[PDB]
C-alpha cells in the first residue's frame, strides 16, 4: 500500500462522486453532534458515510468531504491515510478481513488464512477476478476469546475451522448471507460445555442496595 | 514578584510562569539538544531529542514542551539525560541516509552536529534502511524525503507563518511520510524558509544544489532592496561570487525569514 | 425463566446505514450544542 | 480474607454478560440497572465521588489509576468552557474483548453510568468513542440510547433530577492508537490519532480543548452498582487496593476460552481451571501467560503456579494485570514467534508521531524476526535489550513501553530459547 496518490482515469479528482440526497440529512445530524466551531470533528464519519456509499473513497471523495466541512484537503487525506478501515482502492463487494495477531495464531488462524485463498484462489491482499472477495490479514479484532475470526464487511464470523470458512464463502457466493457470530455451537463468550457463573435468575431491581439512598 | 525560582545544575534562575525547562536553561546560557521545537513555532514535542533529567524525578521531561515548576533542578548534564541522547539520537539515524557526501546539508548540519556532541560515535543497527519516494513540491525546493526526521518544522510552518495547509504526513508508524500527498506545488512568497527551518538536507534549496561547501563561504551581513521592508540577509560569497541569500535574524524587522524574491 | 437461548439476534438484520439512521433519529432529542464563539478556528 | 476467587452470582454486576436475557431497557431494569437514578443524581456529585473513593475502584482501562481521585480532577468551579466525560470504548489490546460484551450484551449499565459518572464530574454530555470494527455493538448501544432518550432517563432532565446529560456515540476508524486517552481525543476532533504530550492534563484541555475526563467502558458501567449498594459492597472484594470485580478473558491454549466475571486476586491457576477447562494438554502443559494483554510481560509456568490477578501481585512478578486479558500458551508454542507477532502488532499500530517508537518499534521488529529464524548472534540480546530500555520511558505515550515490555519479558524468562535456535542456525549454516 502507497500513501501518496497519483491521478488515473479511474481516481482522479474529476472521477464522479456526491453524496445522495438522504446521505445529506445523515450528515446534517452528524454535524450536529459536536460544538459549534468545531465542525472538523466530523471528518471520520463523514469520511466513512462516502465511503459506505461509494465502497471506497476515490480522492475525489476526499476533496468533498473536506470541501462540506471546510477543512483543507489535506487535512481530510490525513485522515484518510491515517486509518486502516479507509480503502483508498476499490475492494471486493465482500472484505474479508482475517485476524492473524497472537491469540488468534495460537487458535490455528493460518489454517483459516490457507482455507480462504484455497477456495477463492488468491493471495492475501488480493481480489478475485470477479471482484467478489477482497482477502487481507487484520490486527486484533477484539473477539480473541471467539479466536479464529473473520470480519466480512461489517460482521463477524467467530469459532471458525477451515470447513465453517468454506460454507461462509459459498454462502456469499451463492447470494445469501450466512448469520454472524460463532459456529463451534456457542452463542456468544461463554465457556463451552456449560455456563461457569451467571447460572442463577439476575436479582431483580432494589437488590443490595445501600440504605441512606 | 511574579517569578518562580528553579535551577538549572543547582544555579538558581528567576522565570515566569509558564517557561519550559527548555527556556530556563536558555537563561544560564545552556542550549539544549533539538530538533522538532523551534521558538517561532508550536510546540511540538515529538523528536524527544531534548529529554532532559529533574532531580529526584524518574522520568526525564521533553524539556521543549514541560513547564518549569518551582524548586525544580534540572540537570542537564547527567548521566541520565547524556544516556537519553544517545539513544534518540541512535533512533533517528538508524534508517538515515548515508548521504552526507552528496547532500548539501553536509557541513551546516543538525543532525551532523548533535550526533557529534550529544549522540554515540559508532552504529549498532544491522538491519536494512527505509526509502522512501521523493516529492515534486515546485520549481524553488528540492525534496529528498529519504533524508527525511519527521521533525513536522515545514508543516508548522507552512500552516502558521505562511498560512497555506498543503503539508501534512501520510501514512502511520515508520511509514509515516511529509508531503502534499497528491501532486502539488509549494509555492508561496516564504516557502523558501523551508529550507532553513528544515534541520536536515530532507528540503533544500534548488538553484543552490551542489555549488558550495559552508565552511568554505563568506558571510557577508547585508540588507535587501528586492521590497521596502529592509529585510536584514546575509550574502554568502566563495572566491568573488555570490553563492546565495539567507535571512539574518531581526527581531522588529523579518524576524528570521525573507521572501522568496529576497531569497 | 429461560437461560438456554441467545437474546442478541437483533443484529442479524442490521445494514449499512442502520448507525447513522439511529444517529439522525436520536437528532431531534440532544440539547443544543455550545459555541466557542467563531466559526472555526481559522476564522 | 487470604483466599478470593468464588464469586457468587448476586455479587456480580454484569450480570447478561452472554447475553440469554434481553438486552433492551425492560431487560435491563428486570435486572436492577437504572433503578433510582434519580436518587443518586439528587445526592451530589462529592457524595458519588465519595462512593467511587470508597470503593477502591480503579481503572480497568490497562493502567489501573484510582478512579475516584482521577475523577475529581473535574470537580472543580466552570470557567465558561463544557465538561465532557469521553467513555474508552476503543478495546484494541489484543487478547481483550471484556468491553464488547458490555457494550453489547449490558449497554444500559455503560449508558447509565455515563449519566452518574457525567454527573460527578459535572460534564454536560458523554462521547462514547467505539472502534469501528463493533459496527453491531455500536448499533445495539445506539439502540439502547434511543431508548433511554424517550423514557427520559437521559437528554434534557435526566430521570428527573434536572440534570441536562446527551451520550453520543462516535466511531473510530480502524486504529489501535485510538485507544490511548489523548490520542482518542484527538480523534474524536477529526485529526489523525496522535496522542498529545502532558501537560496539559485531559481535566484541563482535553477534547475540544475543554475538561474532559477519559474512562474505560468497564469502569464507567459499573460506577451506578458502586453507588446503589455502596463503595464498602465492592472493596469487600480483592486485596486492599485490588478491590472488586473484574471481568477476565482467557484465550490461547486453553480447553474453553472465555470471558467471565470474578473477584479480583483470584489465583491465575484457579481462575484458568474453574472457567477456561484447564490447559489445554493439562496444567503441565503450560508454558507461559501473558496475564493482561499484549502490553504486559508474560511470565512462565513456574510463576503462573501460585501467582494472583491483581495489580499489585502481578508487579511483584515483573509484568502487570492490564486489561485482564490472560493469553495462555502451552509447551507446543513457538514462544518467539509468538512474541515476534505481537512486535509485528505494535510495529503496525505505532502513529509514528515519536522517534523512539517510530523508528525504535520497527527496529525491534526487524531483530525479532531474525531470531524467530535464529538467524543472530548471542551479543545481539543484551542489544535488543538496550534498545527496548531506550525506547521505554521516552516516548511521548505508553504504545512504547508496550512494545519494550513483552520484548523485555521473553528475554528474561526465555533467554536459553533464543539462544538455542541461534546455535541450531550457525550448526546449519
Ligand atoms: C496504545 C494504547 C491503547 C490503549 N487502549 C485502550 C483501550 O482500548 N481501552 C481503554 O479503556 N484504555 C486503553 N488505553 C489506556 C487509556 O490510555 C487510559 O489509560 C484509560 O482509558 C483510562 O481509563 P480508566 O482509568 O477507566 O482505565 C490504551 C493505552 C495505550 C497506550
Ligand atoms: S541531513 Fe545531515 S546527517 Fe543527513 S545526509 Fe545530510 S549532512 Fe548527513
Ligand atoms: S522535511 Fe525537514 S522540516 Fe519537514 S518534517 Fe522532514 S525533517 Fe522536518
Ligand atoms: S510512542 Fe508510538 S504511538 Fe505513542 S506517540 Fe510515540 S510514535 Fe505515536
Ligand atoms: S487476536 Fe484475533 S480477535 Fe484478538
Ligand atoms: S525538541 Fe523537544 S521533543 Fe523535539
Ligand atoms: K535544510
Amino acid at each position: 500500500a502507497l500513501f501518496v496518490h497519483r491521478d488515473t482515469p479511474e481516481n482522479n479528482p474529476e472521477t464522479p462522486f456526491d453524496f445522495t440526497p438522504e446521505n445529506y440529512k445523515r450528515i446534517e445530524a452528524i454535524v450536529k453532534n459536536y460544538p459549534e466551531g468545531h465542525k472538523a470533528a466530523a471528518v471520520l464519519p463523514v469520511l466513512d458515510l462516502a465511503q459506505r456509499q461509494n465502497g471506497w473513497l476515490p480522492i475525489s471523495a476526499m476533496n468533498k468531504v473536506a470541501e462540506i466541512l471546510q477543512v483543507p484537503p489535506m487535512r481530510v487525506y490525513e485522515v484518510a491515510t491515517f486509518y486502516t478501515m479507509y480503502n483508498r482502492k476499490p475492494v471486493g463487494k465482500y472484505h474479508i478481513q482475517v485476524c492473524t495477531t497472537t491469540p488468534c495464531m495460537l487458535r490455528n488462524s493460518d489454517s483459516i488464512l490457507e482455507a480462504i485463498q484455497k477456495k477463492l484462489g488468491i493471495k492475501v491482499g488480493e481480489t478475485t477476478p470477479d471482484k467478489l472477495f477482497t482477502l487481507i490479514e487484520v490486527e486484533c479484532l477484539g473477539a480473541c476469546v471467539n479466536a479464529p475470526m473473520v470480519q466480512i464487511n461489517d460482521n463477524y464470523y467467530e469459532d471458525l475451522t477451515p470447513k465453517d470458512i468454506e460454507e461462509i464463502i459459498d454462502e456469499l457466493k451463492a447470494g445469501k448471507i450466512p448469520k454472524p457470530g460463532p459456529r463451534s455451537g456457542r452463542f456468544s463468550c461463554e465457556p463451552a460445555g456449560g455456563l461457569t457463573s451467571l447460572t442463577e435468575p439476575p436479582k431483580g431491581p432494589g437488590f443490595g442496595v445501600q440504605a441512606g439512598l | 514578584s511574579n517569578l518562580i525560582e528553579v535551577f538549572v545544575d543547582g544555579q538558581s534562575v528567576m522565570v515566569e510562569p509558564g517557561t519550559t525547562v527548555l527556556q530556563a536553561c536558555e537563561k544560564v546560557g545552556m542550549q539544549i539538544p533539538r530538533f522538532c521545537y523551534h521558538e517561532r513555532l508550536s510546540v511540538a514535542g515529538n523528536c524527544r531529542m531534548c529529554l532532559v533529567e529533574i532531580e529526584k524525578a524518574p522520568k526525564v521531561v521533553a524539556a521543549c514542551a514541560m513547564p518549569v515548576m518551582k524548586g525544580w533542578n534540572i540537570l542537564t548534564n547527567s548521566e541520565k539525560t547524556k544516556k537519553a541522547r544517545e539513544g534518540v539520537m541512535e533512533f533517528l539515524l538508524a534508517n538515515h541516509p548515508l548521504d552526507c557526501p552528496i547532500c548539501d546539508q553536509g557541513g551546516e548540519c543538525d543532525l551532523q552536529d548533535q550526533s557529534m556532541m550529544f549522540g554515540s560515535d559508532r552504529s549498532r543497527f544491522l538491519e536494512g534502511k527505509r526509502a522512501v519516494e521523493d516529492k515534486n513540491i515546485g520549481p524553488l525546493v528540492k525534496t529528498i524525503m529519504t533524508r527525511c526526521i519527521q521533525c513536522t518544522r515545514c508543516i508548522r510552518f507552512a500552516s502558521e507563518i505562511a498560512g497555506v495547509d498543503d503539508l501534512g504526513t501520510t501514512g502511520r508508524g515508520n511509514d509515516m511520510q511529509v508531503g502534499t500527498y497528491i501532486e502539488k506545488m509549494f509555492m508561496s512568497e516564504l516557502s523558501g524558509n523551508i529550507i532553513d527551518i528544515c534541520p536536515v538536507g530532507a528540503l533544500t534549496s534548488k538553484p543552490y544544489a551542489f555549488t558550495a561547501r559552508p565552511w568554505e563561504t563568506r558571510k557577508t551581513e547585508s540588507i535587501d532592496v528586492m521590497d521596502a521592508v529592509g529585510s536584514n540577509i546575509v550574502v554568502s560569497t566563495r572566491t568573488g561570487e555570490v553563492m546565495r541569500i539567507l535571512p539574518r535574524m531581526h527581531e522588529d524587522i523579518n524576524e528570521e525569514w525573507i521572501s522568496d524574491k529576497t531569497r | 425463566f429461560d437461560n438456554t437461548t441467545y437474546k442478541n439476534l437483533q443484529h442479524h438484520d442490521y445494514s449499512t446505514y442502520t448507525f447513522l439512521d439511529l444517529n439522525l433519529d436520536l437528532s431531534k432529542f440532544r440539547m443544543p450544542q455550545p459555541s466557542s464563539g467563531r466559526e472555526s478556528p481559522r476564522h | 480474607k487470604t483466599s478470593f476467587g468464588s464469586l457468587k452470582d448476586e455479587d456480580r454486576i454484569f450480570t447478561n454478560l452472554y447475553g440469554r436475557h434481553d438486552w433492551r431497557l425492560k431487560g435491563a431494569q428486570s435486572r436492577g440497572d437504572w433503578y433510582k437514578t434519580k436518587e443518586i443524581l439528587l445526592k451530589g456529585p462529592d457524595w458519588i465521588l465519595g462512593e467511587v473513593k470508597t470503593s477502591g475502584l480503579r481503572g480497568r482501562g490497562g493502567a489501573g489509576f484510582p478512579t475516584g481521585l482521577k475523577w475529581s480532577f473535574m470537580n472543580k468551579p466552570s470557567d465558561g468552557r463544557p465538561k465532557y466525560l469521553v467513555v474508552n470504548a476503543d478495546e484494541g489490546e489484543p487478547g481483550t474483548c471484556k468491553d464488547r460484551e458490555i457494550i453489547r450484551h449490558d449497554p444500559h449499565k455503560l449508558v447509565e453510568g455515563c449519566l452518574v459518572g457525567g454527573r460527578a464530574m459535572g460534564a454536560r454530555a458523554a462521547y462514547i468513542y467505539i472502534r469501528g470494527e463493533f459496527y453491531n455493538e455500536a448499533s445495539n448501544l445506539q439502540v439502547a440510547i434511543r431508548e433511554a432518550y424517550e423514557a427520559g432517563l437521559i437528554g434534557k432532565n435526566a430521570c428527573g433530577s434536572g440534570y441536562d446529560f446527551d451520550v453520543f456515540v462516535v466511531r473510530g476508524a480502524g486504529a489501535y492508537i485510538c485507544g490511548e486517552e489523548t490520542a482518542l481525543i484527538e480523534s474524536i476532533e477529526g485529526k489523525q490519532g496522535k496522542p498529545r504530550l502532558k501537560p496539559p492534563f485531559p481535566a484541563d484541555v482535553g477534547v475540544f480543548g475543554c475538561p474532559t475526563t477519559v474512562a474505560n467502558v468497564e469502569t464507567v458501567a459499573v460506577s451506578p452498582t458502586i453507588c446503589r449498594r455502596g463503595g464498602a459492597w465492592f472493596a469487600s472484594f480483592g486485596r486492599e487496593r485490588n478491590s472488586g470485580t473484574k471481568l477476565f478473558n482467557i484465550s490461547g491454549h486453553v480447553n474453553n476460552p472465555c470471558t467471565v466475571e470474578e473477584e479480583m486476586s483470584v489465583p491465575l491457576k484457579e481462575l484458568i481451571e474453574k472457567h477456561a477447562g484447564g490447559v489445554t494438554g493439562g496444567w503441565d502443559n503450560l508454558l507461559a501467560v501473558i496475564p493482561g494483554g499484549s502490553s504486559t510481560p508474560l511470565i512462565p509456568k513456574s510463576v503462573c503456579e501460585t501467582v494472583l490477578m491483581d495489580f499489585d501481585a502481578l508487579i511483584q512478578a515483573q509484568t502487570g494485570l492490564g486489561t485482564a486479558a490472560v493469553i495462555v500458551m502451552d509447551r507446543s508454542t513457538d514462544i518467539v514467534k509468538a512474541i515476534a507477532r505481537l512486535i509485528e502488532f505494535y510495529k503496525h499500530e505505532s502513529c509514528g508521531q515519536c522517534t523512539p517508537c517510530r523508528e525504535g518499534v520497527d527496529w525491534m521488529n526487524k531483530v525479532m524476526a531474525r531470531f524467530v529464524r535464529g538467524d543472530a548472534r548471542p551479543a545481539e540480546i543484551d542489544s535488543l535489550w538496550e534498545i527496548s530500555k531506550q525506547i521505554e520511558g521516552h516516548t511521548i505515550c505508553a504504545l512504547g513501553d508496550g512494545a519494550a515490555w513483552p520484548v523485555q519479558g521473553l528475554i528474561r524468562h526465555f533467554r536459553p530459547e533464543l539462544e538455542e535456535r541461534m546455535q541450531q542456525f550457525a550448526q546449519q549454516h
